């Protein structure tokens, strides 16, 4: 509505809901979901697969001197 | 509301029968409904020539056509200093809009001559063999000119990492800010290129207006203009600048078809006539301007790629005429993996000394003369056969003098380097070994510098020159360091 | 040859070349008015087929079709000049054409000071407006009608789309 | 809504369509067609004509004839289903095998993805093919162009590259016959189903064809390769894919287009060509590359237009182009299938700075060593081995070996090789020719490198002998 | 090694809002709208503004 | 009278006057354009209306403007005061200095002068340059094109010679640099600035600067033509002088007349021409003479498009010349400065009567032995050598000796060259040559000849080269 500002109550209140939702803000629905999944998992791809909500621990070590 | 706008009267081609909104602002860019803005070229009676900034798929007709208003102008500021933009200087980058909000005109001209000042400048690019031999003047138009990203495009880099050096140090003159403008140059391409300039970082210092192997014609087209109106901001506020246009063959090709689906024809070439005038009225902009501009520069490289070497090739012959002097590349030299692939020969600044480096120059000024007869005697001389040991020493040096104009790329330099290596050639101290080593040499000879000689380098710098007492710890330093370096 | 003179529209000329001509010919002679109504008569006095028709018929020699179409009927009272510009775009042509001659003429003493601005629904609806002065308010009042959403709509009226169009 | 005939001069169709005119590219499809003739807006000529373009045939253009607006640009098919079919330009079973659904249907004007949505960053699709990555290295997104002797089982090895790439890289293909010769994808046809590269018993085959052969109109024949893509862009974002994209033959568009464009009241510039050529090629180019997911790989057979490629439209390809790559027949002859000259198969995006040292040096080392064998090969046509040292006969035979090495079997045509195929993968394959470059099998077999992927069987097989 | 290991979270945090964003911002756009006209006062809005157009554009 | 823009399109301006259209040619002044900008009637297009010509650009404008009738066409400042200055077409300072205070006042026109006005047949102006005057000699008050592709050393090449020449000449000269670039010209100002000829402290000079460079919109530049025939003529009878007439280029000229005709809503040409190019230059090159009350000796600087001389244009040109310069781009190429191809810079001007036969023969047994050697050059550049005659060896050689002593490096600039090798003295010129002839120099070096002056210092360096 325009009452410019009105427009913004417009989507607002629809976000006042969908936040008021859960997730916040869903109704994205599963379909959102596996689109998600794939680039959530390709991104491990680039990135490697462990500690992503950990800490990654590491080692040390040599082989000869050459 | 609709108050005062116009309708389409005719759409086909991008080209936009306007009717109405009159009374229009000559060039003044104006906007359809579609978003998009189109400049009202042409001013008919009954109706608008439009060109289309972006393009006709969209469009539907009768729609309407609304005035911006507003000529032509491209964002101007600074802040692009760190920024890639499209052509009308909006982002494109996708970190939001550049703080840089001021506009201006594209419709400029070029100052006059009591404005101008001439050179006397160097202008470093780090690539010595641009420097020494093509010297180098801020301000100057001089051409780019090379085959198919043979390193052309990477040239262009090197000097900008050499301008980080400016930027980096404090310039202020040398502090060059660079304006690429990228003509025609795929999103990949650019996209490709930009992630490494900023990762040259030398993106803080450098707009890049950027017309990739997508816009709209007349977007290429402009985007020099764009780069134009900017470059001119910072010469004149004394600020040095530094355009990269590349390449205006893809403009010229945007623009004469633009004609062209205009039904407006060309001339030679296919391409109509005062694109001349386009390549003038752009790069006369490109100016090294007198104190009241802040004495500013902006330094124009423009790009030509030749094609196929060809360059009586009208439109290259034009710009050739504009540019006072070429940079072309032995392309096969390139091939041979040569890099720098230069063809000196066809590497002129016709200037050649207000666009010098005296320390270089005290070697190399030297050395240009020299090699030029060693490259003489490279081509004239052609056989099996020998002559005497001067020029076969020429060659051989001469040839160890080549590696020295090579640079794996992306590895400019600051002068000492430079023309301390070079000190090594030219003074006899490397005639001596051979390319293979030379390379080596040269890696060698900086880190020993690099430890040692810093002193000297000092020096060299200080003095932005060389002095012979430099020269004695030089003189040293190469024969000493060429012991250290076989043995 | 003459001067210009050109009631308010005026026009662009171009099939109003002729229009034109008689914006500045019956302006002059001030048989502005006498055409101005003729030509309006016309306009139906034209629109069947007949002697008219006849042109469309390559073959009936534009000749005679000048003295049949303008010569017993085009002539009925349409004739000052104005039988002779039948006769001009009836040479050239510009019969099927005149339609337009007149919409762009008849935007003459009147609607010659015509109301242009593009505004939402039915739009303008040439009248006549004084720019010194405002007189579009009052007309919407006039009316609480037109269609705006169907007819011309929030996003131009107000932008019902823009919000959409930041995104 | 509805068009007119209002003229027709050939397949420019002037259509009034007269409850509005749809944007450019809007796809309508003509009423009264029997022949379902598809008109695109090209043009909103005003008086509510629409210049269009035929994309199909003619005849009972019954002037005022109802034209209808589909609302859209073409919708084809996108999805998955397409592949192991082919479809006409409009999508449609000229594999003549009912149905080639999919589940979504797309409106093909779909354009130039934005510079920052790119991984802006890309990277070689391996082959496998020793040769292939080596001296072209293929980028995932990139186009590459084939230049090539012909019919020499350039499809042959095409099918191969589907068997180890499409198959082995998780890469799809997508053959866009672009006015090819109907036949010769007929032929093909049977070829690919005989290769088994297409299948039909599962159409789980890995390419969806699509042709818009010389039968097509431009227009169509010009547009089968949007279509193409909009495909490709499918499997490519949305299934991720590193899609191959065989494009058969860009020339084809370019004599499309071109031909269009004198008619179409455009300039087609510099030699007939189209002054549009790159904003064509340009906005095609931008729809090939790797995005964020997946790669749009354009696998292009270029016809070599008049053998010239300054050749505006060459010099424009130019630009379009990351590795170019030249089919040869002089190493054809050498028995070699591979017929890869390689010193055509080049990224111009060599360097060391790029296409960085070892790869490139092993290489540096190899097309020289190679060609300065060749240098030998005439210096020896003369003065014969003998008079030249070891490091020549090294050289020579090194080279030799290599030159076999190259060579490995073929699956396919067995009738070339002389046998089924292998897949080398990049570090075998480079340390492979490093490794003949250290000498190691003395001598020891070279023609052992015949035929022969991986350096190894090579190396086992010499000694089979030995 | 540790640094992919939260980056995924603020990139998948920042591409899912994004996510919300549109999808909210669609669906959101496509319930309401219509209510609009009904207010007539959308069109006196516009006869607001129009009439300090109308006065205050003169 | 008074007319609207009604069409703009680029700088070709539809102005429909509304009235009176004043004959084709008048300048107008636009009603609002503060960029004054004169619109040159070019067409009366009919019912009132007329195409003129913007000099000047266009944006901002509404399609609406008045333009009120400058009443003439371009009236310009004359006489000396422009000497010494940076006049545009309309005189204005590009000196930027403020005016150039003239009594006199121009209409940028002017026509041929009467052929019997004219001197008929005039004499040599020698042209100092031992391999130039050699072979082509001018004649005082003469027209030369130097066609030669700009740029090259090219422009180098007549500054030398202004250098050389305009120095040694006295009268005035007149200076139109055209198209060229504004940089170029920048120090060049300030470099005759810097000679003083360009008096800081004479209005005056002997040397007006008049300028249509290339960043301009067209009109500016084709215009300014017409200006600094104006000027010169003024100087030229008026002031009775020997006026050096210097043009860079009239290349640029043509061009922007071939630009415009398209636009002039004319067909081009072949090329893209002007198609009224001959009528164009012929009046022009006519309004160019040396009568009798002066003599305006032209040096006309051709660039020529990708050095296509065949391109009908410099077909044409050469019409308009009495005296070619036609650069040899191969030599250039060759770094030689001198450049030229001297079998194709020519004049029938060279004579056993006015040059005397000497030097005149001279030249035909070099031209003559040149344009034999060249004939060869090629055969025998793949066809290596000797299965032949040596004799043609000695020519050979000979011929390139004299190639090299043709050659004077760009003394001056040292800058560009580093190098001096001086003006030879005609007579010395034409010793030089046939003492070679003589060749008795051969047994002698070959860039002993190359960029010198003086065939004695020559052979001083040929000795010298000889160690």
């Amino acid at each position: 509505l325009d009452p410019v500002q009105k427009l913004f109550v417009d989507k607002i209140r629809e976000y006042r809901t969908k936040r008021q939702t859960s997730g916040g803000p869903v109704d994205a629905g599963p379909e959102y979901q596996q689109d998600l999944d794939r680039e959530l998992f390709k991104l491990k791809q680039m990135y490697g697969k462990a500690d992503m909500n950990t800490f990654p621990n590491f080692t040390f070590e040599d082989p000869k001197f050459e | 509301d609709l108050e005062e706008t116009g309708r389409v009267l005719s759409i086909g081609d991008g080209i936009a029968r306007v009717h109405g909104l009159r009374n229009v602002q000559a060039e003044e860019m104006v906007e359809f409904s579609s978003g998009l803005k189109g400049m009202s070229l042409n001013l008919e009676p009954d109706n608008v020539g439009v060109v289309v900034f972006g393009n006709d798929k969209l469009i539907k007709e009768g729609d309407i056509v609304k005035r911006t208003g507003a000529i032509v102008d491209v964002p101007v500021g600074e802040e692009l200093l760190g920024r890639v933009v499209d052509a009308l200087g909006n982002a494109i980058d996708g970190k939001g809009p550049i703080g840089s909000k001021a506009r201006r005109r594209v419709g400029l001209k070029a100052p006059g001559i009591i404005p101008r000042i001439s050179v006397r400048e160097p202008m470093q690019t780090g690539i010595k063999a641009v420097d020494s031999l093509v010297p180098i003047g801020r301000g100057q138009r001089e051409l780019i000119i090379g085959d198919r990203q043979t390193g052309k495009t990477s040239i262009a880099i090197d000097t900008i990492i050499n301008q980080k050096r400016f930027n980096d140090g404090t310039d202020e003159k040398k502090k060059l800010y660079c304006i690429y403008v990228a003509i025609g140059q795929k999103r990949s391409t650019v996209a490709q290129l930009v992630k490494r300039l900023t990762d040259a970082d030398a993106m803080k210092y450098t707009i890049v207006v950027s017309a990739t192997a997508s816009d709209a014609a007349p977007l290429q087209y402009l985007a020099p203009y764009s780069g134009c109106s900017m470059g001119e901001y910072f010469r004149d506020n004394g600020k040095h600048a530094l355009i990269i246009y590349d390449d205006l063959s893809k403009q010229a090709v945007a623009y004469r078809q633009m004609s062209l689906l205009l039904r407006r024809p060309p001339g030679r070439e296919a391409y109509p006539g005062d694109v001349f005038y386009l390549h003038s009225r752009l790069l006369e902009r490109a100016a090294k301007m007198n104190d009241a501009f802040g004495g500013g520069s902006l330094t124009a490289l423009p790009v030509i790629e030749t094609q196929a070497g060809d360059v009586s090739a009208y439109i290259p012959t034009n710009v050739i005429s504009i540019t006072d002097g070429q940079i072309f590349l032995e392309t096969e030299l390139f091939y041979k993996g040569i890099r720098p692939a230069i063809n000196v020969g066809l590497s002129v600044s016709r200037v050649g000394s207000a666009a010098q480096t005296r320390a270089m120059k005290q070697v190399a000024g030297t050395m240009k003369l020299e090699l030029a007869q060693y490259r003489e005697v490279a081509a004239f001389a052609q056989f099996g056969s020998d002559l005497d040991a001067a020029t076969q020493q020429l060659l051989s040096r001469g040839v160890r003098l080549t590696e020295l104009l090579k640079q794996g790329q992306y590895s400019p330099m600051a002068i000492e380097e430079q023309v301390a290596v070079i000190y090594a050639g030219v003074r006899g101290y490397l005639d001596k070994l051979e390319p293979s080593k030379i390379t080596k040499f040269e890696n060698a000879f900086l880190s020993h510098v690099i430890s040692q000689h810093q002193a000297l380098l000092g020096k060299i710098r200080t003095d932005g020159k060389i002095s012979e007492e430099s020269d004695a710890k030089l003189k040293e330093i190469v024969t000493n360091f060429l012991a250290g370096f076989e043995a | 040859f003459a001067k210009l003179v050109r009631p308010p529209v005026q026009i662009y000329g171009i099939e109003g070349r002729y229009a034109t001509a008689l914006y500045s010919a019956a302006s002059k002679q001030n048989k502005l008015e006498q055409v101005e109504k003729e030509l309006l008569r016309v306009g139906q006095i034209l629109k069947e087929p007949k002697m008219a028709a006849s042109l469309l018929n390559p073959y009936v020699k534009r000749s005679v079709k000048v003295k049949s179409l303008s010569d017993m009927t085009a002539k009925e009272k349409f004739s000052p000049l104005t039988s002779n510009l039948i006769n001009l775009l009836a040479e050239n042509g510009r019969l099927t054409n005149t339609p337009a001659v007149i919409s762009a003429f008849s935007t003459m003493m009147s609607v010659h000071r015509g109301e242009v601005p593009c505004t939402v629904t039915t739009a303008s609806a040439l009248d006549e407006t004084t720019l010194t002065e405002l007189k579009t308010v009052l007309k919407s009042f006039l009316s609480k009608g037109q269609v705006l959403k169907l007819e011309v709509k929030i996003d131009p009226s107000i932008m019902g789309g823009m919000i959409v169009r930041i995104g | 809504t509805t068009g007119r005939i209002v003229a027709v001069i050939g397949a420019v169709v002037d259509v009034q369509f007269d409850e509005g005119l749809p944007p450019i590219l809007n796809a309508l499809e003509v009423q009264g067609r029997e022949t379902r003739l598809v008109l695109e807006v090209a043009q909103h000529l005003g008086e509510s004509t629409v210049r269009t373009i035929a994309m199909d045939g003619t005849e009972g253009l019954v002037r005022g004839q109802k034209v209808l607006d589909s609302g859209a640009p073409i919708r084809i098919p996108v999805g998955p289903e397409t592949l192991g079919r082919i479809m006409n330009v409009i999508g449609e079973p000229i594999d003549e095998r009912g149905p080639i659904k999919t589940k979504q249907f797309a409106a093909i004007h779909a354009e130039a993805p934005e510079f920052v949505e790119m991984s802006v960053e890309q990277e070689i699709l391996v082959t496998g093919i020793k040769v292939v990555d080596l001296l072209a290295p293929y980028a995932k997104g990139g186009k590459i162009g084939l230049f090539g002797g012909a019919g020499v089982g350039k499809t042959v090895l095409i099918m191969e590259l589907i068997n180890n790439v499409a198959k082995a890289h998780g890469g799809y293909s997508v053959f866009a016959g672009v006015g090819e010769r109907t036949r010769e994808g007929n032929d093909l046809y049977h070829e690919m189903i005989e290769s088994g590269v297409i299948n039909l018993k599962d159409a789980t085959s890995k390419v969806a064809l699509v042709y818009g052969q010389m039968n097509e109109p431009p227009g169509a024949r010009a547009r089968v390769a949007l279509t193409g893509l909009t495909v490709a862009e499918y499997f490519r974002d949305q299934e991720g894919q590193d899609v191959l994209l065989f494009i058969d033959n860009i020339f084809r568009f370019t004599q499309a287009g071109s031909e269009v464009s004198a008619l179409l009241g455009r300039i087609p510039s510099a030699v007939g060509y189209q002054p549009t050529l790159a904003t064509d090629m340009g906005t095609m180019q931008e729809r090939i590359t790797t995005t964020k997911k997946g790669s749009i790989t354009s696998v292009q057979a270029i016809y070599v237009p008049a053998d010239d490629l300054t050749d505006p439209a060459p010099a424009t390809t130019f630009a379009h182009l990351d590795a170019t790559t030249v089919l040869s027949r002089a190493i054809a002859e050498l028995g070699i299938y591979p017929a890869v000259d390689p010193l055509d198969s080049t990224s111009r995006i060599m360097d060391p700075n790029i296409v960085g040292s070892e790869h490139y040096d092993v290489a540096r080392g190899v097309q020289k060593i190679l060609q300065d064998y060749k240098s030998l090969q005439d210096i020896i046509a003369i003065l014969g081995m003998d008079e030249l040292s070891e490091e020549d006969k090294l050289t020579v035979s090194r080279a030799r070996k290599i030159q076999r090495f190259l060579s490995q079997p073929f699956q396919v045509a067995e009738v070339f090789t002389g046998h089924l195929g292998k897949l080398v993968p990049l570090k075998e394959t480079i340390k492979g020719f490093q490794q003949i470059l250290a000498g190691e099998y003395d001598h020891l077999p070279e023609q052992a490198f015949y035929m022969v992927g991986p350096i190894e069987e090579a190396v086992a097989k010499a000694d089979k002998l030995a | 090694e540790v640094k992919n290991r939260l980056d995924y979270h603020i990139s998948v945090q920042n591409m899912m809002r994004q996510k919300e964003q549109e999808h909210m911002i669609n669906w959101v756009e496509k319930r309401v709208v219509q209510s609009i006209s009904a207010q007539q006062e959308k069109e006196t809005i516009a006869k607001c503004i129009a009439d300090l157009k109308l006065l205050s554009k003169k």
